[PDB]
């Protein structure tokens, strides 16, 4: 075993009845000290290494050609100078495991965590040598992490694509299914994850042109969906990953769901297709009042209105569709119905659950279309617009598939550095770089909606790290007023970098003027209500920045009418997988799952702390699961006031709890405003 | 929890003898020495006398004392399988490879054998002790039954196994492959009707039938490796045939839900080659807050 | 000189309800009165306590008193058949075609029904009576099972049939006539083995043995007649199903090898309506013509 | 039990030790005394007819608008003048319960026999009313019969296409593997049967974008496409068919079998995914002379030289694919694969073989594109070339994908009315006007092949009925004197035909100047080789009909050089499956499987015994199981060598040979010049 190995175990070796944490550190210096200095590969100076990761096809040349040669040393140079260490085994082995770039055959390291640095800052600034050191100063303080592909794939000559997350609109066609197919597995070899919504297909047992019973329903196109994820799987790499996502009035919706039961048989079960349910406010308003509902075919619906079920609204249309005649329709439970979602994810973790009125009645864009389904992580809330793929030598109506590009602040090292606003304002910059040099040239929808929309995703992560780190439970009220502030803050400064943006490029996100930005409704709750911390604490913690008030959020509003805003959506909150890793954060806004997590790694098994731990704090890094989930669901619910898009919202559940709290912690989100629930994980 | 899913998997696997032709296994008969035709024809013996016991009395009286309708009629499905199809597959295997009176003196022998006769009496001992409305002598017969299925047969199971995985005797290897899946299943089943009885106990009654199925292994083991012995040392595979036992020693303490008692061994490769949360309804009120 | 024929036949019959797609039957079943229905669910769930009866305990019962393992192996088939297969495939009916409050009220329904509760008492009790190495109980249990086998189910029967018979519930009713045709087999194998024990006997025991028959036969048939107007007079069928009765209570005592005791009438012609490859490698001389 | 059940199940209950065949004749008539004149809509003229048809949506307005009133009404007299019966219940039953129009509720008969027919053959001419006369002479003869799609669909407006074999190729990339999942869909959507080329696809283990270990091989797009035909079948009406065709040196060739082994596991095994393999005469010498073969990487072969594996000679590229070691291979032993394909026949029919060199030493258009795969019935031997489909907003290279034209010459029918001549030209001015009327918008390949190559497949069936009802033995050396001669004269008045069309037009087949035709090579062996029936008894049976000479056949290609030739394809044989019946014929060339064939349908038993079956002729209708497969091996050659396409050769079997014998059988197909073998049926 690897002296570092040895060093790491030794944390959970007790000295005098506490856990050895300082041991961790040691285990750092001998990774660096024996493997990662070792395996490192180093060149006379930055010109010899520069020319061959250029000429060996690992860097693209353009990115840096926009540079003199001096310029790119002087960025080098600043992100040494910090001398970054991780504080952590674990962080510095994700980093040089996952996403520094070694040799062809992985036999040794090219990249340092400050040549990582350096080279994605040099892409973002795209030829500005003081905003490259910007960024430099941005991502080796940690104060910002772009996303997974973000950080691996920048500047590379065999990356992928920057974005994470992709969502399409599938219309009820074979045209449009296979096209969606197509797309999936090109945005699948593209390394990103795909969302589709199949509630514009007809149900089982619809007519395809006037022979009835004769429609496969969206367990046909689910088991497509799966077959083309499973084949498109990042070249044998990471296993496809794609998300179906159907409102629970479409007809299928207990076959969708019986794709996930384990009971499921083959020609049903689907296994790499993740599913999510879409609730409109119709549904639970149904369940509540114990009132029988009516699941509705689609095509039906189209042919008597002229729109597919999920493009209206059904809080208004509900009545309609059941007094209809000519809409087919089939009686349900919609408590049973909740009750099989919540045994469901009990079982599996599945669907995901999208409140639509919750994400609907804060959407800013509803002109351009509702938000009808999420991303395959259930963070991602934007308007999407089917698209009419037609037959071959036909023109195709592209509309809009959802595409926004992630990047997280580490709530930790934006409060240290009292840096909300410069960390946010560079962080939307990057973010708006990497939409705007993002084109895919097989995915037409994602393309045009890329262009038009200027969507970026802005996230958070350490936001349970800064808590516990600085003595505040992450149930208690002070906890929700912290994130209430600092997500205030962050989409102040967001909206006011969009506007900013706007202003500096005179062009605005497409369809912007009949936005909630536009006609000011947006800042409404800004203009009245004032999101100043309520504790001496927090305000405290806030020291030495300025938190926007009423007037401030007044002039930004104006500021917002004068100039417009660049991106139709800016902040969500993706899970943040493994990129938590490298910043040393807890993972997302979410409570951690564990204090001490034990991972195995090869024959090796490995310990890893949450950031910060200590004997002073360990109670107040509660675990998830010991969490009670209504306070969850209340700072998920405050942290969502001030985020456009979702969160990436997991459930942590008990063993001992029964579908009936499952149900009870769905509707009090419900209730709360939350947009998405991601996950129900049972201890 | 589970009879229903157990149904699926038994009908399922539903096979007939006359669907596997055996007279294509005396190409490779003929070339076998004495000594490989005697321990085959031998543990032929074992295995279709074992399995009699279990037909005739093991399935059924074992469905006789268990409630409930659905776990009756697998069992009925499983004393079938049996009597119906295992025991005419036995058969037929034994008429295909010898003639009527070689038939008939191998049993004789494998009728007086002391080591086949101590288990076989040893297990039907315990179906026999079942008393009407007790469920502590059914939990003994239960795990007598599951040391049978998942245990026993497999001394004698090693050497179908072993010619199979050789490209010997493929038609009736074929055959045994099929009997010895529909055993996994069976013991693993009846296992199940054993914890369920055994979860019902104090701890002190727990502790108490632990040592009863520890103290059976054990006496059942001892035997086997004299059984293995006797039939193995004349063709060399004693030593592999023992390890074979103690792995499927540890299978039927599992389907028992306890745990291993022996060390995890390697098994002979050309064997090798042979082989919910708790629902409850919205009850109103949790939908306001 | 007939168990071969019997297991070869037993085991050529072999089926599953699941090979057998229900979904058609629906309409049909929509298109019948609140009546209809009615009498449709009682009768099967007559059935389906009948054939609960019969796996769990009858011909388990009768299996374990007859000697002879290829016997034994045929009635194993048959309980295996009549609670793993007919009981079961009543449930995939019920299930298909009611929602389950129905479904429970109707099983709620037998358990209270008087004339169902007393056929169960007489039948179960004859089974529960027999006596090990006591031919005079057996045969009277075989003499019950016959009068399950080829009278008691008729009544039910009628009803699919007459269905089926019309072009209705078709699928329900394929399923019945494959049930149906089990019993006939049941029935007169189980007939043999009563007759093997009748012609044992003294004259005089052979009088007595008769006069159990004929005394259990009219007992049986007069509450079968109260239990066909319970169920068939609100679809106002109940004469013509006692006619079917009284039919198949003369080939019940057929099967038993007395005489025909009811007088032939004319039965509804809608009933009558109702009813691996061997591998060579390639030489050097096959590729040459 | 209907009566005329019961009467055609009086045919097994012999009297006088002799089959009751008479008494099928009695159900025919009680088919139509009791069910089939009550269940048919009667009209009081036919114009009523015609209107309430048009009217309701179930024929086309534009092809009964080419004729008066007066000619659609001589066209039905003609028809009806015949006074056809069917000779047997089957006939009429396979009718009017497959083919006969029948109301929207299925409850009534629209059409009888003659009815369709003149619908047919009033869609055939396009408006000539004296042709429509005489394709109903040629129908209600029975001299020929339109394929099932063309037979069924001819006329009506609630229609799939009138062409039901589509060759699809596949090339090896993600854009053109989702372009063929999408046209598979589509042309499974319109009915038809499709056979896709995996062969240019690379095998598993090559590299993507020089990754290394990434692709999935030729078995992850078989799952894509057994999923992509599961769920296109038919609006749910028929099982989605279709079939994979690999060439035998792709690496894949044995995971590609081992998807029809019982004992593959789900993610390996597809189930409605026919498979078939080309077999070049390099494997055949390899495994002959016992010498170790090599299985190929086609993306190294293509990397290499530029071009696909199979898009080269195998015979003179072998070797050099061999020595070069920029080319990966892997060791395999022929013979052992021989008798793998041997036993994956004997277990499941498959797969289909496909012997290369024997189709393209007589291919006439290898200039185009050699012969690379066959179809769903393995019977249909065209050139083909891939198609590039780029991106999207960018334009694709479209290619030739195969879609021939089917339609059968009922030899009894034809020969018996001594009219070869008239049938076969009628028929191919009949499936060029089919060929001509098709136009598929999502398969952009299919498509331009049928504008270009124009290729038709005309069929014969009866073969065997017909020699049996003349006391000629399907094995004897007077059946294939017959065969030969008969395919002969239908091969000179096809080619004839088509230099008829293609001067009346003025135009040929795309690329005909360099085809065999029009350099006369085609010719050679009619030029020199008389064809004439070297027995008395046959050329008795061509008494009555001139039997084109050396001459004649030099006459013929002389006029073909001088007008070209209009069809790229004229000939093949289809396998016939149900229109036989109608016909009251055997299926295809084949020998007849039984005498009498007993089937289920519903819950009733009815019997067919083969056409014109009795006790004089009972020996005659021997059974293909007890017929020795190597002079049926040498029938099928005698019609191949007048066939330009294949023709569907079934292979029957004992349950005794082993896979010895059935590889024997193949390599004397292969010897005697065998194009395809379709199937290995099992008694
Ligand atoms: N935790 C760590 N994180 C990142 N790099 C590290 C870490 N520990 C060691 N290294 C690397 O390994 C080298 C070993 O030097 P070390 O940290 O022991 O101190 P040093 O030799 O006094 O110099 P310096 O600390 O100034 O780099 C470091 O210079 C650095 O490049
Ligand atoms: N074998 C058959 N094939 C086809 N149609 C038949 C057949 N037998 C009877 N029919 C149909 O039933 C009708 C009655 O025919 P039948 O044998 O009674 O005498 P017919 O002289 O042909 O009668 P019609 O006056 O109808 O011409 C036929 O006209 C035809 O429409
Ligand atoms: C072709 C086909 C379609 N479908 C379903 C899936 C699609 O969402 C739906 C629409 O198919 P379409 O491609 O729209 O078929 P169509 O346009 O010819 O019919 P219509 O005019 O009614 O739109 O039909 C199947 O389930 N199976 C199939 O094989
Ligand atoms: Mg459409
Ligand atoms: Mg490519
Ligand atoms: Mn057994
Ligand atoms: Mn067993
Ligand atoms: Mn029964
Ligand atoms: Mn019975």
């Amino acid at each position: 075993v690897p002296k570092w190995i040895q060093l790491n175990n030794e944390i959970m070796i007790q000295k005098d009845g506490k856990f050895q944490f300082d041991k961790d550190k040691e285990a750092v210096h001998s990774y660096f000290v024996d493997y990662i200095n070792q395996n490192t590969v180093f060149f006379h100076n930055l010109k010899e290494k520069l020319d061959y990761l250029v000429e060996n096809q690992y860097y693209e040349e353009e990115f840096l050609s926009l540079y003199s040669f001096e310029d790119i040393k002087e960025v080098f140079k600043t992100a040494y100078a910090k001398k970054f260490r991780f504080p952590s085994f674990m962080s510095a082995f994700k980093f040089y495991n996952d996403y520094a770039l070694k040799t062809n055959d992985k036999k040794k390291i090219l990249e340092r965590y400050e040549d990582r640095i350096s080279i994605v800052a040099l892409f973002f600034a795209n030829g500005d040598t003081e905003k490259a050191k910007e960024y430099v100063n941005l991502m080796i303080n940690q104060e910002y992490q772009p996303s997974t592909p973000t950080f691996l794939n920048a500047g590379r000559k065999r990356r992928g694509e920057l974005v994470s997350c992709f969502l399409l609109e599938v219309n009820d066609s074979l045209n449009d299914i296979s096209r969606a197919i197509d797309i999936s597995m090109q945005l699948s070899k593209l390394g990103g994850g795909v969302s589709l919504n199949l509630s514009k297909l007809r149900a089982k047992g619809e007519a395809i042109k006037d022979v009835e019973n004769a429609t496969k329903g969206v367990v046909g196109v689910m088991k497509l969906l799966d077959n083309a994820f499973r084949y498109a799987d990042q070249m044998g790499q990471r296993q496809g990953s794609g998300a179906a996502y159907l409102n629970i009035f479409h007809r299928d919706i207990n076959d969708f769901l019986d794709t996930k039961k384990i009971s499921a048989d083959e020609d049903v079960r689907v296994k790499t297709l993740s599913i999510g349910v879409v609730i409109p406010d119709k549904f639970v308003e149904l369940a509540r009042e114990d009132k029988a509902a009516y699941v509705f075919y689609p095509h039906t619906i189209y042919k008597e209105y002229g729109q597919h079920m999920d493009e209206m609204d059904m809080n208004e249309m509900y009545d309609k569709f059941v007094d209809n005649p000519r809409v087919k329709k089939e009686k349900i439970n919609p408590r049973k119905l909740l009750e099989k979602l919540a045994m469901l994810r009990s079982e599996s973790g599945y669907p995901y659950i999208m409140f639509q009125d919750n994400v609907n009645k804060v959407h800013a864009n509803n002109h351009i279309s509702k938000v009808k389904f999420s991303n395959l992580c259930s963070e991602v809330l934007q308007a999407s617009q089917v698209s009419s793929y037609t037959d071959y030598d036909e023109e195709d109506e592209i509309g809009l598939d959802i595409s926004c590009n992630l990047g997280s602040l580490n709530i930790l090292n934006v409060m240290e550095h009292k840096s909300i606003e410069k960390t946010v304002k560079l962080a939307t910059d990057s973010l708006t770089h990497v939409s705007e040099t993002t084109d895919i040239r097989n995915a037409p929808a994602v393309r045009r909606a890329n262009k038009a929309m200027k969507s970026i995703g802005l996230g958070a992560m350490n936001l349970h790290g800064y808590l516990a780190q600085n003595g505040i439970a992450y149930e208690s009220p002070e906890a929700r007023d912290f994130a209430n502030t600092f997500f205030m803050m962050v989409n102040f400064y967001s909206i006011q970098r969009s506007a900013e943006i706007a202003k500096e490029k005179g062009e605005t996100f497409d369809q912007y003027e009949g936005s909630t930005y536009a006609t000011g409704e947006y800042f409404d709750k800004y203009v009245s209500t004032d999101f100043s911390p309520k504790y001496e604490k927090i305000a405290n913690l806030f020291e030495g920045m300025h938190i926007p008030t009423t007037e401030d959020w007044k002039k930004l509003k104006a500021f917002v009418a004068e100039h417009g805003m660049y991106h139709s959506y800016r902040l969500c909150i993706a899970p943040t997988g493994s990129i938590s890793y490298v910043q040393s954060s807890t993972a997302s806004v979410m409570p951690i799952m564990e204090r001490i997590e034990e991972r195995t790694y090869g024959n090796s098994k490995t310990y890893y702390p949450m950031p910060g731990l200590a004997s002073n704090n360990w109670f107040f890094y509660k675990e998830a699961y010991d969490m009670d989930m209504f306070k969850v669901v209340d700072m998920i619910a405050t942290i969502q006031q001030h985020i456009d898009q979702g969160i990436s919202f997991t459930l942590f559940l008990k063993d001992t709890m029964t579908t009936r709290d499952l149900n009870r912690i769905d509707l009090y989100a419900h209730h709360r405003g939350i947009k998405t629930i991601y996950y129900a994980r049972t201890k | 929890d589970f009879t229903q899913m157990f149904y699926n998997q038994n009908v399922k696997q539903f096979w007939l003898p006359e669907e596997i032709a055996l007279n294509g296994d005396l190409l490779t008969w003929k070339y076998l020495g004495k000594n490989e035709q005697d321990t085959y024809m031998k543990v032929l013996a074992g295995l279709t006398l074992l399995d009699t016991e279990q037909g005739n009395t093991g399935m059924p009286i074992v469905a006789e004392h268990v409630d409930g309708h659905q776990r009756k009629a697998v069992l009925n499905f499983m004393a079938m399988m049996e009597n119906a199809v295992h025991a005419k597959s036995y058969s037929n295997i034994f008429m295909t490879l010898a003639p009527t009176e070689t038939i008939n003196e191998v049993f004789e022998w494998v009728k007086q054998n002391k080591y086949l006769q101590k288990k076989a009496q040893m297990i039907v001992g315990l179906y026999k002790a079942i008393q009407k409305d007790d469920e502590i002598s059914l939990f003994k017969a239960m795990v007598a039954s599951v040391y049978l299925e998942s245990f026993l047969f497999y001394s004698g199971f090693y050497y179908p196994l072993y010619f199979y995985g050789q490209g010997k005797l493929m038609q009736s290897g074929e055959i045994i492959n099929l009997i010895l899946r529909d055993e996994a299943i069976h013991g693993v089943y009846v296992g199940l009707l054993a914890q369920e009885i055994y979860n019902k106990q104090t701890e002190e009654k727990k502790a108490e039938l632990r040592e009863f199925a520890i103290d059976l292994l054990n006496q059942l083991y001892e035997n086997e490796l004299e059984y293995t012995e006797d039939l193995y040392d004349q063709v060399g595979l004693s030593h592999d045939v023992k390890k074979f036992i103690r792995y499927n020693a540890n299978k039927a303490l599992m389907n028992l839900g306890f745990d291993p008692y022996f060390e995890e061994e390697d098994i002979n490769p050309i064997v090798l080659n042979g082989l919910k949360a708790t629902v409850e309804p919205l009850k109103d009120d949790d939908f306001y807050f």
